[PDB]
């Protein structure tokens, strides 16, 4: 019942959990702290982000291991095997899926609509597209169809803001980009735009360099973008 | 297959 | 958990070992556990991999917060409450586990028999990190009883080199200098362990040598830190 | 100080 406790209690547990690598308590933590009401700072979106990728980050590594058993095992096609590990993935399949939408409530409740500045809309309106996007990783037919729009429009409206407000070097930008991008190439079976943004992307962040302290966090950011344009081409 | 890198899960 | 088949019961902890999902793995064997029939070696090796990830995740977790609790002491309430309820949920396992031990598995072969002994003793053991008071002493007892237990049992009926009986003696010498403030019994005890496991070392079967010599390097590299 | 290490939680 964290509706009564002190949001600052909230967040010194949420740090506590993160120094003691409990990921789960400090998503938990964090949503309580959101659900104050209360606008975001840079380190309480920085703890909030940490701990909820953390968990799905878990969730996304378990149910690709067991995928791939599960396709591996129905190409063998013995008559035996095959219903334990399809009834495994679904189950953590399900929690993945619980998780996500946890996030993207957060966000459509609190988040999104109270944030202030240009630079916190365009994080939240990216973690929305992320958060829809590994819903896209595990959803199949016209479910898959809607996620997919539903993390482009995120995604999209991001990009649309970053371009007017934020300068070509900043991180949450170069973030942005960089996870747009892979949503192109990974999701969309649009490798062409995943090239062509990230190319962009780089060059336009290339160009301003020169201007900053953040210097190591878009240049790291820039690097991620360069190795992606070397296994795409 | 390698799967494409996406933003590291870092405080920036 | 007691819907499913024993068989598939298994089936899904091997594929929760796989994917790095050691609660869920927990959980499956404890179903397995319940259905009434013996563990295999392999079986064993499950159940124990499950909960000691589970368990040691916990322990980690208490330390670091135990830490910071001290630390400060040497800012506010939140600490203390959140170390306790790590300390809540590890105590809940550690319980289950010593739960399953009492209704299921503790009864065979001497194998069994120790390995079983052996791990009631750990579990008390990590009980005991965090207990205070009249139930520290308690806990003491009860994980030293049952490592002596597992001891004698292995003394009679097993080889020296044996890596379960070597799994014992190092978790046992541990005890001692840990928990038991016995430092020269935990020496003592990892000295004789190694001594007379070395003795022994050329009648040990091939498909043991690389697990009996990983024990024996531990108990080893503790006498250096010890001494 | 260094804790004493027991033994490792890997298959046998
Ligand atoms: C001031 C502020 O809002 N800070 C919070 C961080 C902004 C950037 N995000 S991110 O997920 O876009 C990200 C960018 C670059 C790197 I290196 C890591 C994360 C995290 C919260
Ligand atoms: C045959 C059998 O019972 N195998 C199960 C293992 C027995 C030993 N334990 S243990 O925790 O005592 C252990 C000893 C040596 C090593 I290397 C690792 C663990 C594990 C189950
Ligand atoms: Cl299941
Ligand atoms: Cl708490
Ligand atoms: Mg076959
Ligand atoms: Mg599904
Ligand atoms: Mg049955
Ligand atoms: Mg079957
Ligand atoms: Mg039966
Ligand atoms: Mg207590």
């Amino acid at each position: 019942a964290m509706g009564s406790m002190e949001r600052a209690s909230l967040i010194q547990k949420a740090k506590l959990a993160e120094q003691a690598e409990r990921y789960e308590d400090m998503a938990a933590f964090m949503k309580g702290a959101v659900e104050k009401g209360e606008e975001l700072s840079c380190e309480e979106r920085n703890l909030l982000s940490v701990a909820y990728k953390n968990v799905v980050g878990g969730q996304r590594a378990a149910w690709r291991v067991l995928s791939s058993i599960e396709q591996k095992s129905n190409e063998e096609g013995s008559e035996e095997k095959g219903p334990e590990v399809r009834e495994y993935r679904e189950k953590v399949e399900t929690e993945l899926q619980g998780v996500c939408d946890t996030v993207l409530g957060l966000l459509d409740s609190h988040l999104i609509k109270e944030a202030g500045d240009a630079e916190s809309r365009v994080f939240y309106l990216k973690m929305k597209g992320d958060y829809y996007r590994y819903l896209a990783e595990v959803a199949t037919g016209d479910d898959k169809k809607r996620i997919i729009d539903s993390a482009r429009s995120a995604y999209q409206e991001a990009m649309d803001i970053s371009k007017k407000e934020m300068p070509p070097t900043n991180p949450i930008r170069l973030g942005l980009a960089l996870n747009f991008s892979v949503f192109h190439y990974e999701i969309a079976n649009s490798p062409e735009e995943a090239i062509s943004l990230a190319k962009t992307t780089f060059d336009e962040a290339m160009a301003d360099l020169h201007t900053l302290s953040s210097y190591k966090d878009s240049t790291l950011i820039m690097q991620l973008l360069r190795d992606n344009l070397t296994l795409w081409t | 297959r390698i799967r494409s890198t996406s933003t590291p899960n870092v405080h920036m």
